[PDB]
């Protein structure tokens, strides 16, 4: 995940500390996270999406 | 404002080319990308056209 050739906007990794701890959340979501996810075998209308 | 995109090896120094516009883009970076350094890759390309 290195530098030149990465891209990333802003606000994708959070800090949080109370008394010098300085502990990072994770919100990076997965692939199986958005809505409207289907599979392999997908028959969405009258189209049967195959592999 | 550098528009003129030929690195001393284009082939637009021809009579058939005709009309073109050098134009520019970027690369990626990496043993498969064609240099052993992440950065940024200087990629020209030309078009024209034909008859
Ligand atoms: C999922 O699909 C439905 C129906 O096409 C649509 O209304 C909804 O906005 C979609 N969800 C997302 C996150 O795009």
């Amino acid at each position: 995940i290195k530098k030149d050739g990465c891209i990333w906007n802003a606000d994708l990794v959070g800090i949080e500390l109370r008394v010098d701890d300085a502990v990072c959340y994770s919100k990076i979501t997965s692939v199986e996270a958005v809505a409207n996810y289907s599979a392999i075998p997908t028959t969405i209308g009258g189209l049967r999406f195959e592999r | 404002s550098t528009s003129n995109s030929f690195s001393d090896d284009w082939a637009g120094k021809m009579d058939r080319a005709g009309l073109g516009f050098s134009g520019c883009s970027d690369g990626c970076g990496g043993a498969a990308c064609g240099c052993f350094n992440a950065a940024p890759s200087c990629i020209f390309w030309r078009k024209w056209v034909e008859n």
